[PDB]
């Protein structure tokens, strides 16, 4: 920020950029080092009825594998195949 | 979505074919680069003036081991040893009993400071706020001995850091 | 016992030997094997040192944490030798120089100093004291550090009745000035021997040996107030010892007799070096003397050490001394020098 | 949609279900099970010599195309006769799916090198060896892989310890690096941190 | 407070203290022994006790959510004062 | 009320992502030219 | 008991795999001193190469054969190519641990091992 | 100065991580991932999250989806940057490793 | 006709129609060496055949290919060489054939 | 870019160095760019998304022939998307707790902990027994910045992992490096391996 | 049950009781579970142990000033569910995780009582009954604990 | 093809452990009682392999406890005693097996608390 007139206009020119709209040094646009205290929110399960934990455990619902077939028509594939992808229309080529 | 990086054709026209040969015969993308060095040459460096200067930390840095008074001066530490059992290091050693007041405290509280990663997971499970990461990262030490720290020195670091420690506290307490 | 020297485990680097044991001269080349060879047990080890600190960096890994503790200390000072002996329970007494410099000589090192380190050992209730003699150390010998090493030896005795007395032969190993010493005549094209070497006679001792020697007498009840002689199984002509080393280092050997009184002269020029001599006239003659024969003192045998024979070790000592042509010389390449009987 | 509960995907279970028993139907020889979890993972559990049939089959048959092997891996399971499980876990970009194809062994079995389907199963395999002594039959060139030459064990079973058998140190005496056996200042502190409280019915095992 | 023993080595707040003839000792030889002056057994007896007109009070360490868990005490007993389990203040219900 | 780091009511402006390496200097037959009248001026 | 074989069908065949592996090292030894510069002999050498085929001499298991064969081959490799350092193959020596006696009063006198 | 064969011996950061985990309840583990692509350590994290999340059956809420995904693409920069400009460091251009590690 | 498939190393095929029917109407005639019941018979047969029907029936490449969903033509071609080579295999392996052995008692039981 | 890019010097140390065909970067198990480099149209992020992947609109690089040249460009336009993606996680970012609300997994708040029974016995358990996991194994990979990380993770239903193997990208990927290094010299060698980007503390763990 | 509370008064606070020097007592953490008054009567036939008062204001202890010095009372710390009856010796001493479990044999008399010794880092922290239905069930003597 | 190997399996010198950690040491295969201070039985359902324990003693530097025996944390799972036992084994450990202790089945009466006549009568509830 300090550079003068003559040493901006030689690294703009050098560089084929203006340099100083974009300083890779940090001056005051960075936030204050001190901030006002936070009040975060709470979470959906913060409830003083209807919030029986037994309605909302996910790792009780957990099942112990579905076995399909064990030692004790259509050909199919693991899924449909895979759509192809298409070109970029913000910039296709680099 | 994709692009291709690297998928061009170069056009054939007499002026482009020259604009090449110049390319090739007078360097001009070999002098280009270094009209790039030349303008870092006259930027101002991202150097600081360590250690008159420092580099910007947060109240979340995680440095030096402290353990904490409430404002009496009484140990925050009751010896739960909930620290003792998260730790993933394995770097805490702790062993108490009552003290001669009855009191729940410490008769050993050992951090081993080359087993810790430095993680805060002892501050995160400490339920009175006893042990802390402070945020002193300036104690490098000469011998090994001297970073297997005992109780007297984790409390001493507490008395030596408590009015930064709280005050970092202070500011982060309430994202936790 | 007191509680914190009863041995624990099983004799490793984190074991508890129950040895606290203060070593003087811990710098030199005996002291790297005595310290390694506590730290490898699990022993205590204090090492006073009068040399900078960074000479002290080879003995750190010595020990598990805790296990080496470094002090400065002065050897005209008794305060300072008294601070790292009073909680030991052994002290090892390893102080020695091979030349007088202007500050110390060899009374100062070989008498003065280790009868200070015995004196302020037995005051502060040591228990054990090794001191380290020499195997030719003689009140009537031509030899300045002979002399003084007769003196000294007679001081400790009278001031520590119980200690234990080491008397080495010449010692050989990686770190020596015995075979490294021959083996470096050969920048000055021949090798002058008085005599041609062929009236003299040494017994030299490898360096492990003696450093097993002194461990096991720390251990051994029955080794106090003794006097051991610890020699290698075989004597060698000196003119056949010299012969042999540059036989194994593939060096050329042009040995030449010179005169007693030239040698000397020789020595006197050498001395003029203000750093470490590369030889002095004192050196000149302890390597021509004679390596006493003691059958009435006990040996390396008495402490269940088995003396390890030159021919084992001399190319583990001299393999540095070769040209890349001979580096890779197998031990069997060489015959062994002729063993008098 | 409750906020804290993973969602199903029914459609996927459906589908790898169907390819479950596809691939049971055409290599009967070998497969011995076929199961989809409840985050819907395809696994097929097939006999040991039916390395190559089946993982050749899943890469170059036209409705698999499993042509990436993600991860060949080992477990160690000490109560079973064939202790070590040997699982392969394969991609299939043409039709965007995974799949888990497993095996096992014990300490003397050789199993077959998967490399003449898999380039990438070349230090997988070194790893399997080296981490838990599994022999792969006609491996181009079978070593260890991650342990210190001339390593005596291998660390990833079970009854390894954690800290093993031998430590190093340098030596001064010899002038070189050698091993010892193991003594720790601090022995590893063993917590016993199961609750004597079950935790999931679901997967309750009959008395 | 922190004592000496006859030897002239301090003594923790934990009672250590290396008796005569403990080579351990010579670690300190030379450099120092460690020990925090502050200690809290003889801080926290400082505390004036807190009189109260309620059977039960609540403590919580003081600065909310930066003090321990918040317990309750019961000051039904007059032969003693309640005392907070963790931070060691002391209570009193008064007549 | 609720308070936590959050974006701007309209966001953020907007972030300049793709590649810019300007056109710069003279065509080819302009530099050349230049090269040769150097060298006819010095031969003269 | 009908097992999968890793190379020998019977001892018999495991044996000549044994001959083999014993013959190389015995060739290399005077290479390894050699190469790797090592102050003991090379009766030293073949004495430790015996050293540990004897130790094995009690297994009538072939596939226990064939993997001890397998992993002889494979240190031999180790060896040969000097993928092994100096410290790899002294550590066979064992030279800086301490005889540990093996006579009931010797143990009972250092430790409560057995 | 043919390259006749790469033989890349390997091992030498060997640490038994993978040994150490089953020692450690699943939050003592999380670290792990931090050291082994020590250059992309939120991107570590998130995977074996993800794992842990899917055997719990369980679901991270929507704020921290948004986070750990602003933080996966802050780790990819970093990433990039230390792949490309290490790999020029090495090919001879010295320059932009230290322009780019500024940022 | 493409310059390119974008694929490192998978070349333009100049003649894609005649050499999808020459693979594919080589993989049938290895089927009829597999069993007729074999399950791998059966499918293949199946998904060979609809290809088959699609290349017959559309002469414009980038139309087949959509109908086709391999991604390139060349990409289809090598899988059809792909599965003319497992065919081969298979006849060798026998894979419609029972399970060749029942694992121990609880050699999948998990948790143990 | 203006350093590199256009560069001659830079372009001869990496055009056509250590090119990988389709097949075989398929075949020898290779991952992110070193499969896009070579053509292949795959990311973790477009066909398998985690998080809110599928949220955010962005370009995967694609190469043409395979080289160090093009893994270098894409890595260059990856850092171009990756900026692109942040700004919309900049402008979309949601307000919420952020750990889910389920005191049996996550720890509670620390006011929380301190204040109510439940809280602070389900904070003192999970910093010492931790949760348990529902017996089971799962493979669960990502597009790391160097290739697909996975690991395969196997719970016992306990509250620590029964055996966990950790998928490194990079492994692979050195794993061809002799693959690749046929017919280069010395200075190539050094190429190749800085374009693989390999890390060692994931390829040895 | 579940992970947050609802709960929003204050608590029950309750005054603790000396019943020895073997068994410490908070009782503000006692549940009123009556496994104590139960083994007290029943097993080591004792009646001092009950509830005084009625509703949430129920206390268990002995109303008088009493020791509970049974040669069995030590058996009360192992089956009360909570951390109202304690063992003076062990207190703040452990954390059950760390301990190493020996499964032994009690020699203070002739009956045999199978015990678990507790230890940590090399040390013998506490002694546990251990179940053996043909001898001592799952008690333990006050000597043997 | 199939051999015919009758021996039995001995895996003692293919699996790395030194000597002394083989025929020295002495494998405990039992069920862990359960914990008395918890009614939870769940660690009471599998088998368990464990070893002798070994001298640990206090670190000079910190009073630690130092263990030299690499078997002293080795804990191993088993779903039977059988499973238990041929693992020890064919690692050639001498082992003690130990009957799992299986809680008596008891007859449990709530009415038994007011008997008119038997000394199962509570005075208190
Ligand atoms: C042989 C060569 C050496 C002999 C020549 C000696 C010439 C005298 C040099 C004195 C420089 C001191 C400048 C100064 O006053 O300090 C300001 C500084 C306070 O200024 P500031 O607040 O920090 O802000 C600085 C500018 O705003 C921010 O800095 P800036 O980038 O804006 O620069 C400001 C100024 C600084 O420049 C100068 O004043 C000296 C110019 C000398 C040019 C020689 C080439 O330059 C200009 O204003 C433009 C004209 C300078 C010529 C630029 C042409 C460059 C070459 C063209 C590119 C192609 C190259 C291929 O005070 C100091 O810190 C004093 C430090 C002393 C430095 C050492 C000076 C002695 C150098 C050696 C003497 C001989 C031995
Ligand atoms: C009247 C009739 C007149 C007749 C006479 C007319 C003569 C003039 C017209 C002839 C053409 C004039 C230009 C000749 C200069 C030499 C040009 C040259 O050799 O460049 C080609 C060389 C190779 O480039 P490359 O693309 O890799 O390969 C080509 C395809 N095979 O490219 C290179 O050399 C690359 C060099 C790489 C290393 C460069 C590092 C330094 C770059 C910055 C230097 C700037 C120059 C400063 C010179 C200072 C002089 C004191
Ligand atoms: C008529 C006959 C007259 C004959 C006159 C010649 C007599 C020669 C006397 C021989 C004296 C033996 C000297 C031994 C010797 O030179 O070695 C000592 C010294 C090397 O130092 P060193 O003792 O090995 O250990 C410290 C190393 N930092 O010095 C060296 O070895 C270094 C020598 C470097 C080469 C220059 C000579
Ligand atoms: N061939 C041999 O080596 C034989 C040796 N001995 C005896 O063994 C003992 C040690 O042998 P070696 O170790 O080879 O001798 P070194 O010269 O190799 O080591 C001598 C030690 O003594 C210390 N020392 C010397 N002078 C002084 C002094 N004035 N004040 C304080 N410390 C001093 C040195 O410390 P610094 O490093 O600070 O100088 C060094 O640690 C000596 O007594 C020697 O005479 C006996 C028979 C044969
Ligand atoms: S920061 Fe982490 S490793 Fe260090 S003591 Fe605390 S919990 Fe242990
Ligand atoms: S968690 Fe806090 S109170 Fe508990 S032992 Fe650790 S420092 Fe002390
Ligand atoms: S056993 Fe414990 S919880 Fe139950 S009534 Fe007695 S003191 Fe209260
Ligand atoms: S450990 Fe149990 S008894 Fe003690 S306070 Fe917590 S919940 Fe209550
Ligand atoms: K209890
Ligand atoms: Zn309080």
């Amino acid at each position: 920020a300090s550079a003068t007139r003559f040493i901006q206009w030689l690294r703009n020119w050098a560089s084929g950029r203006d340099l100083q709209a974009k300083l890779q040094l940090r001056y005051q646009e960075i936030s204050k080092r001190t901030q006002p205290p936070p009040k975060l929110p709470v979470g959906p399960s913060h409830k003083l009825s209807n919030n029986y934990y037994c309605t909302r455990d996910g790792r009780r619902e957990a099942m112990p594998p579905s076995i399909v077939m064990s030692s004790q028509k259509k050909a199919v594939s693991p899924a449909p195949p895979i759509k192809r992808w298409e070109l970029s229309q913000d910039e296709p080529y680099l | 979505t994709y692009k291709y990086v690297n998928l061009r054709e170069p056009s054939m026209d007499m002026k482009s074919v020259t604009d090449r040969a110049a390319q090739t015969l007078l360097w001009t993308e070999l002098i280009r680069g270094l009209g790039m060095t030349l303008s870092y040459l006259f930027r101002e460096p991202a150097t600081i003036n360590y250690p008159f200067e420092k580099g910007p930390l947060s109240p979340r840095f995680r440095g030096e081991h402290a353990l904490r008074r409430y404002p009496s001066g009484e140990e925050r530490c009751i010896a739960c040893k909930l620290c003792e059992a998260v730790c993933p290091a394995q770097a805490i050693t702790i062993e108490a009993e009552p003290r001669a007041d009855g009191s729940r405290r410490t008769t050993r509280y050992d951090i081993d400071m080359t087993k810790c990663i430095y993680c805060g997971f002892c501050q995160e499970a400490c339920p009175v706020d006893a042990i802390v990461e402070g945020p002193n990262f300036e104690f490098s030490t000469e011998t090994h001995e001297e970073l297997l720290y005992n109780k007297e020195k984790l409390l001493n670091n507490g008395d030596k850091w408590e009015a930064e420690i709280a005050a970092n506290i202070q500011a982060d307490y309430l994202y936790r | 016992l007191h509680h914190a020297v009863i041995p624990h485990g099983k004799g490793g680097r984190s074991s508890v030997s129950g040895i606290v044991a203060t070593v003087f001269g811990a710098t030199g080349f005996l002291g790297r094997y005595v310290v390694n060879h506590l730290g490898r047990m699990g022993s205590q080890v204090i090492v006073p040192h009068r040399c900078e600190p960074y000479d002290t960096m080879h003995l750190r890994p010595m020990g598990d944490l805790g296990q080496i503790i470094f002090m400065d200390w002065n050897g005209r000072d008794k305060d300072s030798i008294r601070r790292a002996v009073e909680h030991s329970s052994v002290v090892i007494n390893l102080v020695g120089r091979e030349w007088e410099t202007q500050n110390f000589d060899f009374e100062d090192v070989f008498v003065k100093i280790p009868q200070a380190i015995a004196q302020v050992s037995k005051e502060a209730g040591v228990e054990k004291f090794i001191h380290i003699s020499h195997l030719n150390a003689d009140i009537k010998s031509s030899s300045k550090y002979l002399r003084s090493k007769a003196v000294g030896e007679k001081e400790v005795r009278e001031t520590f009745p119980e200690a234990t007395i080491i008397k080495p032969a010449e010692i050989f190993g990686r770190e020596d000035r015995f075979l490294n010493y021959f083996a470096n005549i050969r920048w000055f094209g021949g090798v002058p021997l008085i005599s041609l070497g062929k009236k003299t006679v040494k017994q030299p001792v490898y360096i492990v040996d003696v450093t097993k020697g002194i461990i096991n007498a720390i251990k051994d009840p029955d080794a106090r107030g003794k006097t051991f002689a610890f020699v290698g199984p075989s004597r060698y002509l000196l003119f056949d010892l010299v012969q042999y080393v540059f036989a194994v280092a593939h060096r050329p050997f042009l040995p030449y007799p010179l005169p007693h009184f030239a040698y000397r002269w020789i020595g006197r020029l050498f001395e003029i070096s203000p750093f470490e001599p590369w030889t002095t006239r004192d050196k000149v003659e302890r390597i021509h003397t004679t390596d006493k024969i003691l059958p009435h003192l006990p040996g390396l045998e008495d402490l269940g050490v088995e003396a390890t024979p030159l021919e084992l070790k001399a190319i583990e000592v001299l393999r540095r001394h070769r040209t890349y042509r001979w580096l890779s010389s197998e031990i069997e390449d060489v015959q062994p020098a002729k063993t008098i009987p | 949609t409750r906020p804290t509960v993973r969602p199903r995907n029914d459609v996927a279970h459906k589908q790898l279900s169907a390819f479950g028993e596809y691939v049971a139907e055409i290599l009967p020889k070998y497969v011995q099970q076929v199961q989809v979890s409840c985050f819907n993972e395809l696994e097929i559990c097939i006999h040991p010599d039916g390395v190559i049939p089946v993982l050749t089959f899943l890469r170059d048959h036209s409705n698999a195309q499993f042509k990436s092997l993600a991860d060949l891996t080992a477990v160690d399971i000490p109560t079973r006769q064939n202790r070590f499980e040997i699982v392969y876990n394969l991609l299939s970009l043409r039709f965007n799916s995974r799949i888990r194809v497993k095996t096992y062994t014990d300490e003397l079995t050789p199993i077959e090198s998967s490399v003449p389907v898999y380039k990438a199963a070349n230090w997988y395999e070194r790893e399997i060896w080296d981490m838990f002594g599994v022999f792969f039959a006609n491996h181009p060139d079978l070593r260890r892989i991650l342990t210190d030459y001339g390593f005596e064990g291998h660390p990833f079973r079970k009854d390894f310890p954690l800290s093993g058998y031998v430590e190093l140190r340098y030596d001064d005496e010899v002038k070189r690096v050698v091993a010892e056996p193991v003594e720790l200042a601090q022995e590893f502190r063993k917590f016993d941190l199961n609750s004597p409280w079950e935790a999931f019915p679901a997967y309750r095992q009959p008395p | 407070g922190v004592r000496t023993s006859p030897t002239g080595e301090k003594v923790t707040h934990t009672g250590q203290v290396y008796d005569d003839g403990d080579y351990r000792k010579v670690r300190f030889v030379g450099r120092q022994k460690e020990v925090n002056e502050n200690f809290a057994i003889d801080l926290i007896a400082e505390q004036p006790v807190s009189q109260v007109g309620s059977r039960v009070i609540s403590c919580d360490g003081g600065g909310g959510a930066l003090g321990h868990p918040r317990v309750y005490i019961n000051l039904d007993k007059e032969t003693k004062t309640g005392t907070c389990g963790y931070c060691g203040l002391q209570f009193r219900q008064q007549h | 009320k609720v308070k936590q780091d959050m974006p701007p009511v309209g966001g953020y402006g907007p972030i300049d992502y793709k590649r810019n390496l300007p056109r710069r200097g003279l065509s080819g037959y302009s530099m050349f030219a230049v090269g040769i009248g150097a060298l006819l001026f010095g031969y003269w | 008991t009908s097992v999968k074989p890793i190379f020998s069908r019977d001892m018999n065949e495991a044996k000549r795999r044994v001959r083999e592996l014993y013959r190389a090292w015995y060739r290399e030894v005077p290479n390894t001193v050699h190469l790797f510069q090592l102050d003991i002999s090379v009766k030293q050498g073949r004495d430790k190469v015996r050293e540990m085929f004897k130790k094995n001499a009690h297994i009538t298991d072939p596939r226990v054969v064939d993997l001890l064969v397998i992993k002889g081959k494979m240190e031999l490799e180790e060896t040969i190519k000097v993928w092994k350092q100096r410290t790899h193959v002294m550590r066979f020596f064992h030279e800086t641990e301490a005889p540990r006696p093996k006579d009931f009063l010797s143990k009972f006198y250092v430790g409560h091992d057995p | 100065e043919m390259v006749r064969k790469c033989d890349p011996h390997i091992g030498l950061l060997h640490r038994g991580t993978e040994k150490l985990i089953e020692y450690k309840t699943y939050l003592q583990a999380l670290p792990y991932f931090d050291r082994l692509d020590y250059v992309s350590m939120m991107c570590n994290e998130q995977a074996y999250s993800l794992a842990v999340e899917k055997l719990l059956n369980i679901r991270p809420p929507p704020r921290a989806q948004w986070i750990r995904v602003l933080f996966g693409e802050i780790t990819r920069l970093l990433n990039h940057i230390m792949a490309v400009t290490t790999h020029a460091l090495d090919i001879g251009a010295m320059t932009p490793f230290f322009w780019m590690f500024e940022e | 006709l493409k310059k390119t498939t974008g694929l490192v190393g998978l070349a333009v095929c100049e003649t894609p129609h005649e050499r999808l029917k020459i693979l594919y109407t080589k993989i049938l005639d290895v089927l009829g060496h597999i069993p007729k019941n074999a399950a791998y018979r059966k499918y293949t047969e199946q998904i060979t055949n609809e290809k088959l029907s699609m290349v017959k029936a559309e002469p414009d490449v980038k139309k087949l290919e959509e109908r086709l969903q391999g991604g390139q033509i060349e990409e289809v071609i090598l899988q059809a060489e792909n599965e003319l080579s497992l065919a081969r295999k298979m006849i060798q392996w026998k894979p419609w054939e029972p399970l060749v052995e029942e694992p121990p008692a609880s050699q999948w039981k998990w948790p143990i | 870019e203006e350093m590199l890019t256009n560069n001659r010097i830079w372009r001869n140390r990496t055009v056509d160095i250590g090119i990988v065909t389709a097949e075989d970067a398929l075949n020898y198990g290779f991952s992110g760019v070193m499969l896009r480099g070579s053509g292949i149209q795959w990311d973790l992020r477009k066909t398998q998304p985690y998080d809110v992947y599928d949220q955010v609109e962005f370009d995967v690089p694609i190469g043409s022939r395979g080289d160090c040249y093009d893994r270098y460009l894409c890595r260059v336009e990856e850092m171009r998307q990756s900026i692109r993606i942040i700004s919309q996680c900049l402008n979309k970012m949601p307000p919420g707790e952020i750990k889910v609300d389920d005191a049996k997994v996550s720890p509670p708040k620390r006011a929380e902990m301190k204040t109510s029974m439940e809280s602070l016995i389900h904070h003192f358990k999970l910093y010492t027994e931790g949760y348990q996991v529902p017996p089971g194994a799962t493979y669960t990979a990502i597009e790391a910045p160097k290739g697909e990380f996975g690991v395969y993770l196997v719970s016992d239903g306990s509250s620590r992992p029964y055996r966990c193997k950790i998928k490194a990208p990079g492994f692979a990927h050195l794993a061809g490096l002799d693959k690749m290094s046929k017919g280069h010299m010395l200075a190539d060698v050094v190429a190749i391996i800085g374009t693989q980007d390999i890390v060692f503390g994931e390829v040895d763990r | 049950g579940s992970d947050r509370s609802r709960f929003l008064e204050g608590k029950r606070a309750v005054e603790d009781k000396n019943i020895g020097p073997l068994v410490k007592t908070i009782m503000t953490r006692c549940i009123q579970c009556t496994r104590c008054i139960r083994f007290a009567s029943e097993i080591a036939g004792v009646d001092d142990l009950g509830t005084t008062g009625r509703g949430n204001d129920m206390q268990v202890g002995t109303y008088i000033e009493k020791m509970f010095m049974s040669e069995l009372s030590g058996n009360i710390i192992d089956i009360c569910p909570v951390g109202a009856l304690t063992s003076k010796p062990y207190a703040f001493t452990a954390r059950p995780w760390e301990t190493r479990k020996t499964e032994s044999i009690d020699v203070m008399d002739a009956v045999g009582s199978n015990i678990v010794v507790s230890t940590r880092t090399g040390e013998v922290m506490r002694i546990l009954p251990r179940m053996h239905e043909d001898i001592n069930e799952e008690w333990i003597s006050d000597k043997t604990r | 093809q199939l051999i015919t190997v009758d021996e039995k399996l001995d895996i003692t010198t293919i699996t790395g452990v030194p000597e002394e950690h083989i025929k020295t040491r002495k494998a405990r295969i039992f069920v862990p009682a359960r914990n008395n201070m918890q009614s939870g039985v769940n660690n009471t359902k599998k088998w368990k392999m464990e070893f002798d324990t070994r001298e640990r003693w206090e670190n000079p530097l910190m009073g630690w406890a130092s263990t030299a025996d690499p078997l002293s944390n080795l804990v191993l799972t088993f779903s039977t005693k059988e499973d238990a036992v041929a693992f020890a084994e064919k690692n050639g450990w001498s082992y003690d097996v130990e009957e799992r202790k299986v809680p008596k089945p008891k007859s449990k009466s709530y009415g038994a608390n007011f008997s008119w006549n038997k000394r199962t009568r509570v005075s208190t509830k």
